[PDB]
RNA sequence: UUCAAAUGAGAACUUUGAAGACUGAAGUGGGGAAAGGUUCCACGUCAACAGCAGUUGGACGUGGGUUAGUCGAUCCUAAGA
RNA sequence: AUAUGGAUUCUUCACGGUAACGUAACUGAAUGUGGAGACGUCGGCGCGAGCCCUGGGAGGAGUUAUCUUUUCUUCUUAACAGCUUAUCACCCCGGAAUUGGUUUAUCCGGAGAUGGGGUCUUAUGGCUGGAAGAGGCCAGCACCUUUGCUGGCUCCGGUGCGCUUGUGACGGCCCGUGAAAAUCCACAGGAAGGAAUAGUUUUCAUGCCAGGUCGUACUGAUAACCGCAGCAGGUCUCCAAGGUGAACAGCCUCUAGUUGAUAGAAUAAUGUAGAUAAGGGAAGUCGGCAAAAUAGAUCCGUAACUUCGGGAUAAGGAUUGGCUCUAAGGGUCGGUACGAUCAACUUAGAACUGGUACGGACAAGGGGAAUCUGACUGUCUAAUUAAAACAUAGCAUUGCGAUGGUCAGAAAGUGAUGUUGACGCAAU
């Protein structure tokens, strides 16, 4: 929703390959 | 070209109560009026006369009614009299001292 | 050190919302809405403002008298007073030229 | 509204929404046999119309206001 | 809001069959550089404008008051 | 606002008269089930949307 | 922010006085447009609301208030419909 | 609506001025013409208004150990009316080179300058009326009280690269030249109507009547609007005091407005925000990330390279307070020569002085040597990617001469380019 709770796009965080 | 103006102060009201002296107040104006700089230049410019109940000031030099009130207010503060004596004007250039 | 506000409902600085600061007899500063200034009438062909005519708003020209909107000379409130004198030389000379050209045409078929 | 009667010489009435200033001036002029100087009207926030009827100097508002009956 | 300078034209305005109220105003003014004088202002209320006439001489001030018609209501000061 | 048409002001007058609690004497009637005004409107909680 | 007084069952928060401060005039000033719709004002009230408190309130209850020949709409036309 | 007065008419529909044109008035239909409405932006200059600053004087208040003819405050004039008033412009006289006039800014003159004498516009200003009777500042009285009553003063000036704003005459800019209509007026025109015992004009003056309908309170925002709300978010505009300074910067104060954000007691760790550190000076780190240093003004000095315009505040140095003085830069008045008087912050210079400090707070560029890349200004992924991506000027190609090119629509007596025409439009 907001600027927090980030899970999807990522530079080196989760949801990679 | 330099016609003089006469300033009269009514001193009858405070002297009936005994708290004011006209002779002592008249001498205070002699050694405190500044003409052309410092004090002591009353060269036929300012004269102060009194008859025991009213003080008359006749000046031909630069002497306004605000300077007379300014000097009178300093005299009352020296004698601790700025809490029963006011310097009001009944009309133009004619002042009085209200005791109440 | 006294600020003033608008006197009407329009809050924008448009061309019809000019403000002049006026000191009132009450001793306070107060805004006064002024009208848009009138433009002097112009001549029909030279573009210069002809003299002798008052400069008013068009609909208040119907309230002023006759002498403020015209000049006693012909073509008074329309021309530049040198525009009139220019079309008199042209009106007199051309009609004088048009009749001396008619007798030159008469010279042709009468002698060929 | 009653404060305006004694000093302003102005009568306050409730007026139907369809009436204009000509009809208020005409109706007051003959229902109370008075002369009307000017009529001022407004629409109250409850949906009714309130009119300020001012009488001329020949008549007074106070001695006519109690003639209807209200005071 | 109009000023009248002629005293003969002023008397014609008082008999215009519509003016009902006239006012006389006494103004305490002073001359060029010396003594104060008594300035008077005779104002006549018409139907579209207020005509006024100012006289700086006290000799002619009293003379004009008796010349006014008595049907005109004069309001002193 | 403050420069509005008559149709907007006519609807504002009806909402002012409807802003009233339930009268006290209705609750004493026979077979009465109304206990409070359920259609009460306030400018701070619900906008009337003109 | 502090002190005193007043009101009240009850006062760190209400009111008044005094003191100390801030917004520094592209303002926390004075007015309007859009928008809101009685929040404006007075009196009475403190169950709920004002994420503490409350005698106070944009709260609750009851009433009062918007006056135009000159200010606007109304009229004209623009992109357009 | 009409009346009264005026004006005109027996030369029927007015006179004056050489002229520009002037007046209290001083017939004008059909139709035609013209003007106003009606206009960009920037730049300096002139003028006006309000504010700021300031002198004298008349009142009130503050301070007074000492000093201070002191500090603060009041001294105001609306719409409208009459008279008058200017830059520009125009008229008459006159005939210019020994060329003259003239703006801050170089334009004007035998297509008639300079000069002399006039005309007009009335933004604006001035005087008077409105209008002191108002409002304001004080004093003297009355007194539960509806509360007033009586006296006064309200005056005369100065200054400007000042601030805000209005306006005037100009100049710069465009392959950009920067709305329309309602409405009002004038002119051309001569259709009609008109005098003599009498008529006409309500564009001259005065007098009479009427002017309807709807909106009108308040907020306009760290509480009245939109965000689930009494949310540090979002939301258009007007008015703008003093000091410091280039400044609507920052900082302090006046008018005005708030003192509202749950408090109290202590001062552990770890935090958030702000800071300081001896010696070394990037050894830290993917990486000078972060922080520090530099900073205003004046003077000196300034390279390679270059499209010759730049680079450039290049780089690199010095000075800066206070106090006492000196010099220079003006306005106005009577004369064919000089004084008198009055009013501005600008610059330069010299002594003295200090714990060597002085853009003392605030404010305020790190720089240099090269490579890759895009020419530059500009634009985009609202809420992870601002870039070398897009756009751009330039360059080149293609289609089309209207029964046409490109594209739209179910159709259509339908459209866009096109209010267009190859120096154009359309496609790359």
């Amino acid at each position: 929703r907001g600027r927090g709770r980030g899970r999807g796009r990522g530079r080196g965080r989760g949801r990679g390959r | 070209q330099k016609i003089a103006k006469t300033f009269t102060v009514d001193v009858s009201s405070p002297t009936e109560n005994g708290v004011f002296d006209p002779a002592s107040y008249a001498k205070y104006l002699i050694d405190h009026i500044k003409v052309e700089g410092a004090v002591g230049n009353l060269g036929n410019a300012v004269t102060v006369t009194e008859d025991g109940t009213v003080v008359t000031v006749v000046s031909t030099a630069k002497f306004s009614g605000k300077y007379l009130k300014y000097l009178t207010k300093k005299y009352l503060k020296k004698n601790q009299l700025r809490d029963w004596i006011r310097f009001v004007s009944t009309k133009t250039n004619e002042y009085r001292l209200a005791f109440y | 050190a006294q600020r003033v506000t608008f006197r009407r409902r329009n809050p924008y600085n448009t061309r019809s919302n000019k403000i002049k600061v006026v000191k009132t007899p009450g001793g306070i500063l107060r805004a006064q809405h002024v009208k848009k200034l009138a433009t002097r009438p112009k001549c029909g062909d030279c573009g210069s403002a002809l003299q002798g005519i008052s400069t008013l708003r068009p609909r208040q020209y119907a309230t002023v008298s006759k002498t403020h909107k015209t000049v006693s000379r012909a073509y008074g409130g329309s021309r530049c007073a040198n525009c009139v004198k220019e079309r008199i030389i042209r009106a007199f000379l051309i009609e004088e030229q048009k009749i001396v050209k008619k007798v030159v045409k008469e010279q042709t078929e009468a002698a060929k | 509204a009653m404060k305006k009667v004694e000093d302003g010489n102005i009568l306050v009435f409730q007026v139907s929404m369809k009436a204009n200033k000509y009809q208020i001036k005409k109706a007051v002029k003959e229902l109370y046999e008075v002369d009307v100087l000017k009529v001022n009207t407004l629409v109250r926030p409850n949906g009714t119309k309130k009119a300020y009827v001012r009488l001329t100097a020949d008549y007074d508002a106070l001695d006519i206001a109690n003639r209807i009956g209200y005071i | 809001a109009r000023e009248i300078t002629d005293i003969k034209q002023f008397l014609e305005l008082t008999r215009r069959a519509d003016v009902k109220t006239a006012t006389v105003k006494i103004n305490k003014k002073l001359n060029k550089a010396g003594k104060p004088f008594r300035q008077t202002k005779f104002k006549v209320r018409g139907s579209s404008s207020l005509y006024t006439l100012v006289i700086n001489d006290a000799g002619k001030a009293k003379k004009l008051i008796q010349s006014l018609p008595p049907t005109l209501k004069v309001n002193r000061l | 606002a403050a420069q509005k048409s008559f149709r907007i002001k006519q609807k504002m007058a009806k909402a002012k008269k409807q802003n009233r609690p339930l009268p006290q004497w209705i609750r004493l009637r026979t077979n009465n089930t109304i206990r409070y005004n359920a259609k009460r409107r306030n400018w701070r909680r619900t906008k009337m949307n003109i």
